[PDB]
RNA sequence: GCGGGGUGGAGCAGCCUGGUAGCUCGUCGGGCUCAUAACCCGAAGGUCGUCGGUUCAAAUCCGGCCCCCGCAACCA
RNA sequence: CCGAGGGUAGGGCCCGUGACUGGGGCGAAGUCGUAACAAGGUAGCUGUACCGGAAGGUGCGGCUGGAU
RNA sequence: UGGGAGAGGGUGGUGGAAUUCCCGGAGUAGCGGUGAAAUGCGCAGAUACCGGGAGGAACGCCGAUGGCGAAGGCAGCCACCUGGUCCACCCGUGACGCUGAGGCGCGAAAGCGUGGGGAGCAAACCGGAUUAGAUACCCGGGUAGUCCACGCCCUAAACG
RNA sequence: CGAUGUCGGCUCGUCGCAUCCUGGGGCUGAAGAAGGUCCCAAGGGUUGGGCUGUUCGCCCAUUAAAGCGGCACGCGAGCUG
RNA sequence: GAAUGCCGGCAUGAGUAACGAUAAAGAGGGUGAGAAUCCCUCUCGCCGUAAGCCCAAGGGUUCCUACGCAAUGGUCGUCAGCGUAGGGUUAGGCGGGACCUAAGGUGAAGCCGAAAGGCGUAGCCGAAGGGCAGCCGGUUAAUAUUCCGGCCCUUCCCGCAGGUGCGAUGGGGGGACGCUCUAGGCUAGGGGGACCGGAGCCAUGGACGAGCCCGGCCAGAAGCGCAGGGUGGGAGGUAGGCAAAUCCGCCUCCCAACAAGCUCUGCGUGGUGGGGAAGCCCGGGUGACAACCCCCCGAAGCCAGGGAGCCAAGAAAAGCCUCUAAGCACAACCUGCGGGAACCCGUACCGCAAACCGACACAGGUGGGCGGGUGCAAGAGCACUCAGGCGCGCGGGAGAACCCUCGCCAAGGAACUCUGCAAGUUGGCCCCGUAACUUCGGGAGAAGGGGUGCUCCCUGGGGUGAUGAGCCCCGGGGAGCCGCAGUGAACAGGCUCUGGCGACUGUUUACCAAAAACACAGCUCUCUGCGAACUCGUAAGAGGAGGUAUAGGGAGCGACGCUUGCCCGGUGCCGGAAGGUCAAGGGGAGGGGUGCAAGCCCCGAACCGAAGCCCCGGUGAACGGCGGCCGUAACUAUAACGGUCCUAAGGUAGCGAAAUUCCUUGUCGGGUAAGUUCCGACCUGCACGAAAAGCGUAACGACCGGAGCGCUGUCUCGGCGAGGGACCCGGUGAAAUUGAACUGGCCGUGAAGAUGCGGCCUACCCGUGGCAGGACGAAAAGACCCCGUGGAGCUUUACUGCAGCC
RNA sequence: GAGCUAGCCCUGGCCAGGGUGAAGCUGGGGUGAGACCCAGUGGAGGCCCGAACCGGUGGGGGAUGCAAACCCCUCGGAUGA
């Protein structure tokens, strides 16, 4: 049956991407936390 | 008027459509139309704020001239009468001798090929617009401004009419389509005659499909819901209302008046509506 | 199991607040009518379901026993 | 080939009968009222409508086959 | 051909009296209703009076024992459209007539459908009386309906 | 109650005897035939349908008879539901 | 040493289940240490509206080649989407960007909000929509509309020539639009040819033939032809298109009019450039100077912005054309020609799947185009088959029970069972025929029946062509032949009668309910006069609606038909400038503290004083509610009738043992041999009843009842057969569970159901295939029930508070 | 977090073939004129049958599955809410 993951490069970058995070206070505090934790990638990677 | 159908499907039994015989032109004026953005009942928050709306036929909006006092004295020929999907009334296409082209809602008896005019001197003739004070007391009238130069507010729907009953001072007394008696300012314009397409109320939609064409989505009774959805929701089996009949939001829906008590226009309403 | 009830022949008041039983109808006698009904004037008839207790005194307050309605009997 | 007729299928008319039901006629001395005949005690009758235990009542309009 | 009388019919328009409602004034202890009363209405200012307003229906006097219509039926006034009908003249056609099973149309009231309208009236219904009872007559209310438009119904003491 | 699956049916039985039938008896208000009643006896047998989820029961047509109970109201790691 | 503890390790179950679609395999010859599994060949089978081909998304080197087999591959492996290494993706024209706008998003102006932020016209962003210039063939192990070849084209810059009032973001035109149906003419595609080209072929009885087999094109600029689309011309006035305007709009006049002219596409032709089969021979070569033609079928595609009808009335913006304004007319723009210039990103490969979403090389899921032929009425259905692609990554045997999927069955034919559940039956087309009832459409494919192949003969009409031949499309008649059987295979309704419920098509608990539930047109009540009511929001602002009472919100009812009765005492809502109560505030009779005192300071009565509440009326398609007892008729029985108590009023019509009836399988009738169900009635309705609508209703229903016909392995009552498993052999090898176990029966005992205790009985040790009575077998710290002063959802005239409203 | 699912918005796309034959239109009849009837033409519809496509009615299988919802037979819709 149709499952929950239906990849979409545009949907990916526009929802979790760097610019979407930077726009909002909660999105910025995400990047702050993942930077503070040492995450190698602060945002999901997508090809474009 | 009111075209019937033979019962060759279950829904054709009662479905009636307008006869459209007054229409003389079946495609709008390109210069007078603009896209009518369907809202679906969603406001700028994206939230449904008027329930059960959406999914109707695409429509373009006809720019209607609800002023008419800004072309005072310039006569105009009635070029056509056209179907308008944004209103119950028909609309009339005017070719001003000025060369300008405007739409107005088509009053009853209006004939394509006649002239109309607007102003304090206009003949008391179907389709002409004059300040309310210059219109003879007793004549039916439509598309009435509620305040001078603010645009026609009352008696715009198909078949509707307001009658000038009397006047006192700067104000005349109208009987609105509802039967309310209201003082409206004499400088407010109005178009003599009643709005045409009076057969509009005898249309039998015929089936659920026609309400969907009109953009009206299915309405679900409060009694059909659960208590988390509605005062009337729940009960084992069917249940009477079991409290004063209420809306989804709690307020009583049988009789409870809701016009603001201290509204300033109260001073200008002579008698609340009838029936 | 829980609530109410039983009083002239009929249907009901009085019980709660002890001492006084009352209303409409019916019944009986008289009247009017040619006669009946209606109507009018008078009158009779209830020891208050039964027993036991309380009290100076019980239709009335407290227990039974009889009886008559009503309500309940749910989770499996 | 046609062919009495037999078989299968579906119709149409008539007859008999059927729990129950609907009124109808008739029936020496039943119960309820008194609608009509006198102005019958609200003049009657009427087509219709609605209502009521029952006769009937009432509305609308008509008729005189209504008295004084 | 020339004339006449008429609520003949249809459409649109319009006039005054009255009733109710509404508003302003004025005014006070009752009004109303009946056989008698009660219900009802009224000091929260009714009734009775004046002015203003809104709305529906019906047209007093003329009016008659009258007129027109095939009947049902038709009554303020005006204009339009239209039917019948009588008289005159003795001009034209030359029996072209009478009746009429079927058919078609018209058809009071009530009633029905879809809109509208709704003052007064009033089945149903409520109430007050009367009464043994009173699902009545009488009184206070009151919904259809009565009115308009379109479409049905097609009955009658549709009677001379 | 850190679970012992709950009615009825189907399937498969097995047991008890307070015996429905068949076998053996006494008594009879047992003439015969056919019954009644009690005693012995569990070897075998103890039908097919209509109705209802039904067990039960009622009924139809038969029968030598159409027995009654136990087995976690036998039997859902066998089925049905 | 226990915490269903935690982490790890290793056991048990066990050489057990399984090894992932039943489309299927066999041999030969290669390679290699090793081969069912890799390569080649031949044979066999499967898909063929795909299981073939091409795009898009997603994936991201998986592509090609060499080397390789430890792990990955459900077996094997020499093979691979695996390991290692090298190579591979080439564009002005294809897609996106340097163009346009859509929703939406963002947002100079502006607005709002404690902060964060919310909103917002323009503008900007935003595409699978608009717009825009490349077609065919060749080549690589791997890319190609990209490289090459042939033939075309676009824009930018500059220049020459000719022409013109040039010039924009601004004005205008245009772009520009729906649904259904559809004309003419083409193209794609396909069928046929006794014509044309071809390696060959003659078999096994016949055929050297008008034989079989193979192929018979593709692209192309200008021009031309056919087809269509688009489109009036001129003049006078002009106040409108927010300046101007010769443009556009409006008015008049003249001419043009199903035309024509002009213009733009499609198709054809077209210089020219390519392609070119079977077969044979080792991807190639040959065939080959390959041929390259005629007839027919023919689109849903093209001409296109075509046409008609309909209502539900069908984006925007740029490119483009025209107008003019500043400016400028040494300019600038238009047209033609010439030279030059033309950037960034993608391009491999998978792509209905082993490379994408499902933890797997997972029977599932995934949008667009092409999708050939024959026959079956048509078709994308079905059967077979082309091109192409596969046999599904464990096999070999055996021929048990039992399971799955399938085939047949004597006699019976629902006797099965909760139920004909399931499975039969019926089955397409043509013709005959078709009832109650109905809202006149329907019911209807009602029901029921007949026909169906092949051969010969006669003949009717249509398309094309030409009016004929040929090919093709509908037919009509006559005579025959064969078989058990002619839609001979495959795909393709069982029917009827009668109730309940819901009018109907629709909708729904994704993953146990598809229903009578929801919705629905329709009906009514109610609110709302517009800065509407209402809704979201603290707000601004939105929705409502660029709508206006024939409109919008809320509620109930639920097509339609005939109807919808009585109660306003209580609650709700509505109306009511009186009366009563009523807070803050006003008021200040009058007391108090303190001070020498002026004073400062506190308390405080009458009285005035909103909404609300009380009170007075209204109101039911508002919440709701619609009696009891006793008596009475000339047989009995029963009460039309009466008496009395109560109520705010005492259930009207219609219906009724009902989706409602407890007693109950009520009673009677029908159907049955038999009927707790069913249908029709009755009425003492435990406990129907009128918009939580009442009673009906044609049509409809994968709804739920009852019956009949038909037909059946449902059954009496089972039997046989097929295949996939199960069984055996080689390969690979789980799982839950598991205190340890050396783990028998009876009768007892025991915490009351004992392999484990007693007594007795029985019993050599170990397996394998089977069956499920026990191990109170496994699974899940019982969902039921209770307990916890445990939790949550929900309700209200519980308490208290808050939003909102007054 | 709406890459699942629910609704809405914007922009595109899809729905083989066959059947039924509404209005209108034309002609004919009819009438004072009509209504209306008849034939032809026409091609309407939450019409009919049936693939793609969207569903998920009944039954069987599956149940440490091919699969944490699948497979087979059957069945609903398929110009429309
Ligand atoms: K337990
Ligand atoms: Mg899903
Ligand atoms: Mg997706
Ligand atoms: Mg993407
Ligand atoms: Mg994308
Ligand atoms: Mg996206
Ligand atoms: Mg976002
Ligand atoms: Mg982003
Ligand atoms: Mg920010
Ligand atoms: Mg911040
Ligand atoms: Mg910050
Ligand atoms: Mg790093
Ligand atoms: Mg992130
Ligand atoms: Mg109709
Ligand atoms: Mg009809
Ligand atoms: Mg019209
Ligand atoms: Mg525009
Ligand atoms: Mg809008
Ligand atoms: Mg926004
Ligand atoms: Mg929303
Ligand atoms: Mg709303
Ligand atoms: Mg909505
Ligand atoms: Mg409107
Ligand atoms: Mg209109
Ligand atoms: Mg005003
Ligand atoms: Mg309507
Ligand atoms: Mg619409
Ligand atoms: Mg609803
Ligand atoms: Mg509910
Ligand atoms: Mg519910
Ligand atoms: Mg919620
Ligand atoms: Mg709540
Ligand atoms: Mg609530
Ligand atoms: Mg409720
Ligand atoms: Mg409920
Ligand atoms: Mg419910
Ligand atoms: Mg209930
Ligand atoms: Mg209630
Ligand atoms: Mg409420
Ligand atoms: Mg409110
Ligand atoms: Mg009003
Ligand atoms: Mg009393
Ligand atoms: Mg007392
Ligand atoms: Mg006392
Ligand atoms: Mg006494
Ligand atoms: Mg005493
Ligand atoms: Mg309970
Ligand atoms: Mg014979
Ligand atoms: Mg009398
Ligand atoms: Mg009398
Ligand atoms: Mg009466
Ligand atoms: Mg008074
Ligand atoms: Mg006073
Ligand atoms: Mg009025
Ligand atoms: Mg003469
Ligand atoms: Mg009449
Ligand atoms: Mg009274
Ligand atoms: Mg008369
Ligand atoms: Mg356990
Ligand atoms: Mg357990
Ligand atoms: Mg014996
Ligand atoms: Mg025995
Ligand atoms: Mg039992
Ligand atoms: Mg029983
Ligand atoms: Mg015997
Ligand atoms: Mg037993
Ligand atoms: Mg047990
Ligand atoms: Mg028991
Ligand atoms: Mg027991
Ligand atoms: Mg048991
Ligand atoms: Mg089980
Ligand atoms: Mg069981
Ligand atoms: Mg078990
Ligand atoms: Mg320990
Ligand atoms: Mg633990
Ligand atoms: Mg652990
Ligand atoms: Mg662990
Ligand atoms: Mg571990
Ligand atoms: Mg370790
Ligand atoms: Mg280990
Ligand atoms: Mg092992
Ligand atoms: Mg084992
Ligand atoms: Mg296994
Ligand atoms: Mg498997
Ligand atoms: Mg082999
Ligand atoms: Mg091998
Ligand atoms: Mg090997
Ligand atoms: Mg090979
Ligand atoms: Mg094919
Ligand atoms: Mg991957
Ligand atoms: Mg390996
Ligand atoms: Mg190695
Ligand atoms: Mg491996
Ligand atoms: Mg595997
Ligand atoms: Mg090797
Ligand atoms: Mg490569
Ligand atoms: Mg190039
Ligand atoms: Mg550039
Ligand atoms: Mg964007
Ligand atoms: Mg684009
Ligand atoms: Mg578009
Ligand atoms: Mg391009
Ligand atoms: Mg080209
Ligand atoms: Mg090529
Ligand atoms: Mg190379
Ligand atoms: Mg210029
Ligand atoms: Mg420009
Ligand atoms: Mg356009
Ligand atoms: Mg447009
Ligand atoms: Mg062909
Ligand atoms: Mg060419
Ligand atoms: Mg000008
Ligand atoms: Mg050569
Ligand atoms: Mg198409
Ligand atoms: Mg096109
Ligand atoms: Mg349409
Ligand atoms: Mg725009
Ligand atoms: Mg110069
Ligand atoms: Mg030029
Ligand atoms: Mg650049
Ligand atoms: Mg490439
Ligand atoms: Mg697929
Ligand atoms: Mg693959
Ligand atoms: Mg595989
Ligand atoms: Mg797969
Ligand atoms: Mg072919
Ligand atoms: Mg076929
Ligand atoms: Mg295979
Ligand atoms: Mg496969
Ligand atoms: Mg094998
Ligand atoms: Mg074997
Ligand atoms: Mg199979
Ligand atoms: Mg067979
Ligand atoms: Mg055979
Ligand atoms: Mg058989
Ligand atoms: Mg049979
Ligand atoms: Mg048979
Ligand atoms: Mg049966
Ligand atoms: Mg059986
Ligand atoms: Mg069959
Ligand atoms: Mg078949
Ligand atoms: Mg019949
Ligand atoms: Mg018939
Ligand atoms: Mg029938
Ligand atoms: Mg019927
Ligand atoms: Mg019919
Ligand atoms: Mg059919
Ligand atoms: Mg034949
Ligand atoms: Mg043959
Ligand atoms: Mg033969
Ligand atoms: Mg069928
Ligand atoms: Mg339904
Ligand atoms: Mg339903
Ligand atoms: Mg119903
Ligand atoms: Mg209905
Ligand atoms: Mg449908
Ligand atoms: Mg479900
Ligand atoms: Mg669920
Ligand atoms: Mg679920
Ligand atoms: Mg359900
Ligand atoms: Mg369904
Ligand atoms: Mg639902
Ligand atoms: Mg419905
Ligand atoms: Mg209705
Ligand atoms: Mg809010
Ligand atoms: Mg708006
Ligand atoms: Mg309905
Ligand atoms: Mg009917
Ligand atoms: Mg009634
Ligand atoms: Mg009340
Ligand atoms: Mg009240
Ligand atoms: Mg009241
Ligand atoms: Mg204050
Ligand atoms: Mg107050
Ligand atoms: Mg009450
Ligand atoms: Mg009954
Ligand atoms: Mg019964
Ligand atoms: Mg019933
Ligand atoms: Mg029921
Ligand atoms: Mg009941
Ligand atoms: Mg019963
Ligand atoms: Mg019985
Ligand atoms: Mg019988
Ligand atoms: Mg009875
Ligand atoms: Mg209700
Ligand atoms: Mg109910
Ligand atoms: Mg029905
Ligand atoms: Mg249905
Ligand atoms: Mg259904
Ligand atoms: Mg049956
Ligand atoms: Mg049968
Ligand atoms: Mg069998
Ligand atoms: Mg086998
Ligand atoms: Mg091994
Ligand atoms: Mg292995
Ligand atoms: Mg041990
Ligand atoms: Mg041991
Ligand atoms: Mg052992
Ligand atoms: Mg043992
Ligand atoms: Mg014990
Ligand atoms: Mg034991
Ligand atoms: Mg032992
Ligand atoms: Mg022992
Ligand atoms: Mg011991
Ligand atoms: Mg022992
Ligand atoms: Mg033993
Ligand atoms: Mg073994
Ligand atoms: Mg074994
Ligand atoms: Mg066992
Ligand atoms: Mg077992
Ligand atoms: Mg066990
Ligand atoms: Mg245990
Ligand atoms: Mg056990
Ligand atoms: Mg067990
Ligand atoms: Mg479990
Ligand atoms: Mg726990
Ligand atoms: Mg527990
Ligand atoms: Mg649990
Ligand atoms: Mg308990
Ligand atoms: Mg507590
Ligand atoms: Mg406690
Ligand atoms: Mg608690
Ligand atoms: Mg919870
Ligand atoms: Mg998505
Ligand atoms: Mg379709
Ligand atoms: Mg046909
Ligand atoms: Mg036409
Ligand atoms: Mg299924
Ligand atoms: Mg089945
Ligand atoms: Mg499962
Ligand atoms: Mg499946
Ligand atoms: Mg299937
Ligand atoms: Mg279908």
């Amino acid at each position: 049956m149709k499952r929950t993951w239906q990849p979409n490069r545009r949907k990916r970058a526009k929802t979790h991407g760097f610019r979407a995070r930077m726009r909002t206070p909660g999105g910025r505090k995400v990047l702050k936390r993942r930077r503070q934790k040492g995450r190698w990638r602060l945002t999901p990677a997508v090809r474009k | 008027a009111v075209k019937k159908f033979k019962p060759y499907t279950p829904s054709r039994r009662f479905m009636t459509v307008a006869d459209f015989s007054e229409i003389t032109k079946t495609e709008p004026e390109k210069s007078l139309v603009k896209p009518l953005k369907k809202t679906g009942g969603r406001n700028n928050q994206g939230r449904i704020t008027v329930r059960f709306r959406g999914g109707g036929h695409k429509r373009l909006y006809r720019i209607i001239d609800f002023k008419r006092w800004d072309k005072v004295g310039i006569p105009a020929k009635v070029a056509a009468i056209e179907y308008d999907p944004n209103r119950s009334a028909r609309i009339a296409l005017l070719h001003y001798v000025d060369g300008e082209k405007r739409y107005i809602i088509a009053p009853d008896g209006l004939q394509v090929g006649q002239q109309v005019v607007a102003g304090p001197d206009a003949p008391i003739q179907v389709g002409n617009a004059l300040p309310l004070r210059f219109i003879p007391v007793g004549t039916v009238v439509h598309a009435v401004e509620l305040e001078p130069k603010k645009g026609a507010k009352l008696a715009r729907a198909a078949g509707t009419s307001a009658q000038i009953q009397g006047r006192e001072g700067d104000y005349v007394i109208l009987r609105l389509p509802s039967g309310e008696l209201r003082k409206v300012h004499g400088e407010c314009y109005a178009t003599v005659g009643a709005v045409g397409n009076a057969d509009h109320k005898n249309i039998v939609l015929g089936k659920a499909g026609r309400s969907r064409w009109l953009g009206r989505r299915p309405h679900v009774r409060g009694a059909a819901m659960n208590p988390v959805d509605h005062p009337h929701g729940g009960g084992e089996g069917r249940a009477p209302r079991g409290r004063p009949p209420a809306s989804p939001w709690g307020w009583q829906t049988k009789g409870l008046k809701t016009r603001k008590r201290r509204k300033p226009s109260s001073r200008f309403i002579i008698a609340r509506r009838k029936k």
